[PDB]
């Protein structure tokens, strides 16, 4: 029959199988090519100096070992057999805390080809560490990037391309954050140099714009207003001495409950930021 | 510790490799860098890392590492690299120790 | 960068020699100061090495008892001090300086400024 | 046939091996040469007394009885084959929660070279603790810790000994410095002995030393409240029968000189004694009224 | 060498299920704490945390052996293969141990079975304050401890000469609390299983007003010695 | 669940009855139906269902796994979860607070494609996503009615 | 010797034990005793409209397989074999998260008897929903 074949052709292929040796292990190095259908970027943190994003992240190599004749389809295998095949030792070069969702099986695809391809997916929550420089705040722009490595192989060893080069990411325009808008996003693969070899590297970036229009009319219209109630108090004639007093003192007042009001709401962020320089303006003025 | 040929040569335009053999302890731990030395004069550093190569030396010099041995390969071997070569690479024995090769007198036919 | 050195010295046996290393172009106590020997006659060979900013020392075996490598961190000079001369002590005495790259995989050294000077015995 | 020796290898590798005995039980003392990258100086967590380090940690020691022959000068080990061998059992003596990245794989290494040396290296961050005396703040350096050592090895099995100079052992990567508010200076790494009630134990510190930034108290605080003292004192200048405007003044500062100092100690942790910048707002406030 | 033969030997013929002397007689435990720390106290959940090193010490007849070695120092590896009393701290919140580089375990055999086994834990312990005198209030925190299935006539724990030491207590976390004191106390305790030990070490803990005495004592009272100014501005 | 507006995501909590024909599992007994250990029905091949939208769900295991799977002697299988999906809410407020939305609750098969495994529900649309009627956790919202598709 | 008997007795109880069949297979159901020594309530949040208790869960069941006569204490056997055992499937139907205690060791107990019962004990924090009417909040 047909099922039977197949289970005898797969228990052929892993019964002799070295999972400690890579494909082509004294041969030319292997090329694992990369795609990442980005599902969703949760949270970005300025506090923490972080974001999160939720990715089915995939790779796809050539593993002769792993050939059949047979049959001609696409096999799917059950993910526990991931556990059995040698996969390629990637990590994130600045993440903080992954996961793997594990609901209602381990998130991960293990497909093989009767050429020997090999495609392997995860479905991955990241929290990548994003380096933020707010001095521009809150009308900056965040370069976000997530790094992509390989442990323990050299270029010797293994190659790191994008699957497609250009479209290997997909899903980003699709990104409807709360707070920044994705301007552009690059994918940049290289060879990094240390000291024991090269290693190869890609690199997955996004641009975020920080929008604007709250900002605005939540934090400096407030400010621009009571600045201008406050010089109304010059209008007002100099023997109203009460009049101008209560005008212009209340004013401070309330110059400094908008800026220890938004000292909390804002994100806590210890240096100065254009935001703060503008509130400082304001205050002087009064 | 390091050993490589007493003195190697090649006619120019021809590649050359002189070749770095030591133990598991210096090269097939660290990694090596050459040394040229011009004849009387004081030897300059020529690759380190084994790859890399200082700001100044032309792509023609090329050097490689496999397991416990080194190569630095001369392509287009030109008239003025008639010089000595040596090799070094700090030993894991002791925390403090460099061991130079025999170094290898390559000569220019013609 | 540069390793300016002593000029040459000629000395009998069993007299202590002196050689000295003035560094410029760098900041002396970032880097090691790394003293290579080399006969006239066969190849290099390794004195000993000494970081600028502990004074830690690494003697070579063939000289454990023989040299003492102090430096002055003042002024920017390494000096060796070789002992118990004999007539196999005649040698191009090197001063180089151990720069060296660490990161994720280990560490890598080499020795980019190099220098000159003699001693004959 | 390029693999069955190497094959052959490693499944010879581990025969007769035990790993709950330490390489030279009764012959030697294990020396361990530790060495650290940071590859990111994580936030410092100013309310718990705590920093996040992001390391590569690299051990290397010499096991005898993994001394192998065959084409190959260095041989990598899957971390299937890494849980059957002994290694060293360091902990972070501060520490208080270090999370180990598995991801995609286990981000640790493990590799054997003929003569039996051992090398491996982990990815992990360490969320240690940053014992913070505030009595200066906001003008405060720290100089915390990451010491680490052996669990269950005396000074007298396992020693461990920096792989080149203490100081060139523990490099910090250029672009590590996560920290917004302080300002990494240097870092001071030793060697020492630290004595409990079950042994002698080898502890390698790495003091790493920190300075806050002013410029954000400077402008948030400390103007807020000189310009609110100057204006107090500006009531002065009003002449005598304006009764209700210089009574306002003195409420209305004392009002907006309350916020100030409520803000800014709302920033500060919740410690029990005055700080610099807790003196200041007193002695304006004392001003004010 | 020998130790490997030594230690196959001891497991050999072995069952971790059974306590030592499972029938004749009490299993006596001697246990030692080292407090690194005493983290914050925070009132709102009135938890306090607290990292330890807690040392458990019995004699085990089956791990007896004879040989030159007059003790074996091993990892945690053993651990899982030996008995381990089910010490748990009754007042916790929520415990864990350390798992960094390698579990943060210690065991070691001595001649005549008697086993020592440490690990490293941090304890969020729970006590209820009673929060009248605020902020000059003072407290005394438990860490109790008992084991979890075997009753008064299986297991009895017993305190030491020098058990509970506290380290530089400067580095402590201790934010508004100062640390005065502790104790150690044993007492039983009667459950729906049976009579369980229960060993205790008070921590006394004494709140610091040097932050409320800024922050409400003297602001409210300036205001009201500002109010009064009212009666001396004309009516 | 509570439906969290600062994080848009909500919580859903769900019993997950899956139903599939194995005729690998065909038996001749007495019994028309045998219930399978948990360590078996480890054993055997489940459909790798996943939430497409979720963020983080937890399958609960307190006190023992709280997973049934249970086969006809047709080779019926039937297997019920109970698990917690904290999934996202793409939420837009322009008219907030006078806003609605539709929370979706997406799942399907990972890594086997339309020709390989294919989803329908057990009965019609609308009656195989059943509200308990005392199942409403919301402060904020009203849970008007569910649309499956 | 007495700790050789009681080796014996707990290796013939295990030996030949079938864990995916309840005692009592063909015959009537298992009747199941639940004691709760409930620990504390830590929290009640009404955002979520849960609260945290933590409690010692305890079961009481009897499996006739479980039975010995040759000693007449009541074993208590390392919490560890609580996984060749069967154990009831109980769970709650309105917790959120829940996990057993695992320090020192997982807070857990089994205890036999020598009449066959079985006395297994958990130590579980539970999050559990609880359904909220705040309209009349603080007075509710
Ligand atoms: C509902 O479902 C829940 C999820 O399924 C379930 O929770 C799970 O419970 C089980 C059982 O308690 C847990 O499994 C145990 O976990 C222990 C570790 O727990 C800590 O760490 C894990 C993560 O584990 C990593 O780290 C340890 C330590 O290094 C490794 O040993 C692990 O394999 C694993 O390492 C891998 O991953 C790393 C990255 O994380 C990699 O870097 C690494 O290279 C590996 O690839 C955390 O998840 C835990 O946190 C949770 O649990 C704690 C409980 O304390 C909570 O407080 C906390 O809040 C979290 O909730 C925790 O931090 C393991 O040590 C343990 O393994 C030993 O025990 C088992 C069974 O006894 C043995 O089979 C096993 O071999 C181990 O024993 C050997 O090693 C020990 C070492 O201590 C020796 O002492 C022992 O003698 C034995 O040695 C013998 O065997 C060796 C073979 O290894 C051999 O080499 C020796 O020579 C010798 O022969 C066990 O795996 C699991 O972690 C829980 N999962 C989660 C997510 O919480 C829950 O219980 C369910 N509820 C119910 C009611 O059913
Ligand atoms: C976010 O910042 C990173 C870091 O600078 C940006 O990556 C940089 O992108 C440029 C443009 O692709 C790279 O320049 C390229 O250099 C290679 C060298 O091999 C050259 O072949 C190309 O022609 C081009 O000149 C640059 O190397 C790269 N930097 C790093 C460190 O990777 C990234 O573009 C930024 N994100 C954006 C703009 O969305
Ligand atoms: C195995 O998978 C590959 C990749 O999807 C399939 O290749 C496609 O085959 C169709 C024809 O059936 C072509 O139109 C596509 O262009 C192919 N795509 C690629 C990327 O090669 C293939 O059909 C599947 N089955 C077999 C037997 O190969
Ligand atoms: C960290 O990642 C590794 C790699 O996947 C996990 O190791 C697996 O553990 C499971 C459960 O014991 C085994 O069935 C697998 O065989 C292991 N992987 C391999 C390749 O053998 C490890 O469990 C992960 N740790 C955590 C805490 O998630
Ligand atoms: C700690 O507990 C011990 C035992 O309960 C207390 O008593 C001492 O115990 C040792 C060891 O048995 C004896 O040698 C001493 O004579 C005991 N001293 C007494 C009874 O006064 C000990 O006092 C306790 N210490 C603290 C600080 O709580
Ligand atoms: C063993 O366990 C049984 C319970 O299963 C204990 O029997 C109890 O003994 C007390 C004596 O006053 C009675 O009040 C209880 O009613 C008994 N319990 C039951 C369920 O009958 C017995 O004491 C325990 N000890 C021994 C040595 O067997």
């Amino acid at each position: 029959s047909n099922m039977s074949l197949v289970k005898e052709t797969v228990d052929r292929l892993l019964k002799g199988y070295d999972i400690r040796l890579r494909p082509d292990f004294g041969g030319p190095p292997v090329a694992v090519g990369m795609n990442i259908d980005i599902a969703s970027i949760d949270m970005v943190s300025e506090v923490n100096m972080d974001y999160t994003l939720t990715m089915y992240f995939q790779q796809a190599w050539r593993d002769k070992r792993l050939s059949y004749n047979v049959i001609p389809l696409n096999l799917t295998l059950d993910n526990r057999v991931a556990d059995q095949l040698w996969v390629p030792d990637t990590y994130f070069l600045n993440d903080k805390k992954s996961f793997v969702h594990g609901v209602t099986v381990k998130n991960r695809m293990i497909r093989l080809h009767p050429d020997g391809t090999v495609l392997y997916g995860l479905r991955i929550t990241t929290t990548a560490a994003c380096m933020m420089d707010l001095r521009r705040y809150p009308l900056d722009e965040q370069n976000c990037t997530l790094e992509i490595e390989s442990y323990g192989y050299t270029t010797d060893d293994i190659e790191f391309y994008w699957r497609g080069d250009d479209n290997a990411v997909t899903g980003v325009t699709k990104i409807e954050l709360p707070q920044f808008s994705i301007v552009d996003y690059k994918l940049i693969t290289k060879k990094v140099v240390f000291s024991t070899g090269s290693y190869p590297r890609l690199s997955l970036s996004f641009k975020l714009k920080r929008n604007i229009g709250y900002f605005i009319l939540q934090t400096y219209m407030p400010s621009i207003l009571i600045t201008i109630l406050s010089w109304v108090s010059f209008w007002i004639n100099y023997d109203a001495s009460a009049a101008r007093v209560a005008l212009g003192i209340t004013t401070v007042l309330t110059m400094t409950t908008i800026n220890t009001h938004l000292r909390e709401t804002l994100p806590k962020i210890p240096y100065v930021k254009a935001i703060d320089m503008y509130l400082m303006g304001c205050f002087v003025f009064v | 510790v390091l050993t490589q040929p007493p003195s190697a040569s090649g006619t120019p335009g021809q590649r050359v490799t002189i070749s770095c053999s030591g133990s598991s302890s210096n090269i097939g731990s660290n990694t090596v860098s050459w040394y040229q030395q011009l004849p009387g004069t004081a030897p300059k550093l020529l690759i380190y890392s084994t790859n890399q190569r200082p700001s100044g030396v032309p792509d023609r010099f090329s050097g490689s590492k496999s397991g416990t041995s080194a190569s630095l390969a001369i392509g287009g071997l030109q008239s003025e690299d008639e010089a000595d070569y040596y090799c070094a690479a700090w030993d894991d024995s002791l925390k403090r120790l460099v061991v130079f090769g025999g170094g290898t007198r390559l000569t220019v036919l013609g | 960068v540069q390793l300016v050195q002593s000029g040459a010295e000629v000395k009998k046996p069993g007299a202590s020699v002196k050689v000295s290393c003035k560094a410029s172009g760098y900041t002396f106590i970032s880097y090691d100061i790394n003293w290579v020997r080399q006969a006239t006659g066969q190849g290099l060979e390794w004195m000993g090495g000494m970081d600028p900013k502990s004074g830690n020392t690494g003697y070579a075996q063939k000289f454990q008892g023989r040299v003492t490598m102090t430096t002055n961190t003042a002024i920017s000079t390494a000096y060796m001090e070789l002992s118990s001369l004999r007539s196999e002590d005649t040698a191009v005495y090197y001063c180089v300086r151990g720069e060296q790259s660490y990161d994720r995989t280990g560490y890598s050294d080499w020795f980019d400024p190099w220098g000159q000077g003699t001693l004959v015995t | 046939d390029n693999t069955t020796v190497f094959t052959r290898i490693l499944d010879r590798l581990l025969d007769g091996y035990d790993n709950r005995l330490r390489p030279g039980l009764g012959e030697r003392v294990t020396e361990v040469k530790t060495d650290i990258f940071v590859t990111s100086f994580g936030p410092v967590s100013d309310h718990d007394m705590e920093y996040t380090i992001d390391v590569f940690f690299r051990q290397s020691w010499k096991d005898e009885r993994l001394k192998f022959k065959g084409p190959m000068t260095v041989l990598r080990l899957n971390n299937l084959m890494a849980s059957k061998i002994w290694t060293p059992d360091t902990f972070f003596h501060n520490g208080k929660k270090s999370v180990a990245h598995n991801m995609t794989m286990p981000n640790k290494l493990l590799r054997i070279t003929e003569d039996g040396t051992l090398l491996y290296t982990m990815r992990l961050t360490v969320r240690a603790e940053c014992p913070m005396h505030l009595e200066d703040f906001p003008m405060d350096a720290h100089a915390c810790p990451l010491k680490f050592g052996s669990y269950a090895y005396t000074r007298a099995e396992v020693v461990y000994e920096w792989t080149r100079e203490p100081a060139r052992s523990v490099v910090v990567a250029e672009d590590g410095s996560r920290l917004n508010q302080y300002d990494l200076l240097g870092q001071t790494v030793d060697s020492g002995i630290v004595q409990s009630s079950t042994g002698e134990y080898v502890v390698m510190t790495t003091h790493f030393h920190l300075k806050r930034k002013i410029g954000y108290f400077v402008i948030q605080t400390y103007l807020p409240c000189i310009m609110t003292v100057i204006l107090s004192q500006v009531s002065f200048w009003l002449n005598r029968e304006s009764v209700p405007a210089r009574t306002v003044f003195g409420v209305t500062t004392v009002l907006t000189m309350t916020t100030l100092s409520i803000s800014a100690r709302n920033s500060l942790p919740k410690v029990a004694y005055a700080t610099a910048m807790d003196w200041f707002i007193a002695v304006c406030y004392a001003f004010v009224f | 060498g020998d130790v490997t033969v030594i230690l196959n030997n001891l497991l050999e013929g072995y069952d971790n299920k059974l306590r030592p002397d499972i029938g004749v007689k009490p299993t006596l435990i001697h246990t030692d704490m080292y407090v690194n720390s005493i983290g914050p106290v925070n009132a709102i959940n009135m938890e306090y945390t607290i990292d330890i090193f807690f040392a458990q010490t019995w004699y085990d007849r089956r791990l007896k052996f004879n040989s030159t070695i007059k003790v074996l120092r091993l990892n945690s590896n053993m651990v899982g293969k030996i008995w381990i009393p089910d010490t748990f701290f009754r007042n916790s919140k929520k415990a864990d141990a350390h798992w960094i580089t390698t579990p943060n375990r210690m065991l070691r055999i001595w001649n005549d079975g008697r086993v020592l086994y440490t690990l490293r834990l941090t304890i969020d312990a729970e006590c209820q304050l009673q929060l009248h005198n605020f902020p000059m209030d003072e407290h005394s925190c438990p860490l109790e401890f008992s084991s979890y299935g075997y009753p008064r006539e299986e297991i009895v724990y017993q305190w030491k000469r020098s058990s509970v030491e506290v380290g530089d207590t400067r580095s402590w976390r201790l934010y508004q609390f100062s640390f005065v004191g502790l104790r150690n106390t044993t007492e039983v305790v009667k459950t729906t299983s049976g009579d369980y030990v229960v060993m205790s070490v008070y921590f006394d803990l004494s709140r610091r007003m040097g932050y409320f005495t800024i922050q409400t004592y003297i602001p409210c009272t300036l205001i009201v010695v500002l109010s009064w100014v009212s009666f001396w501005i004309n009516k």
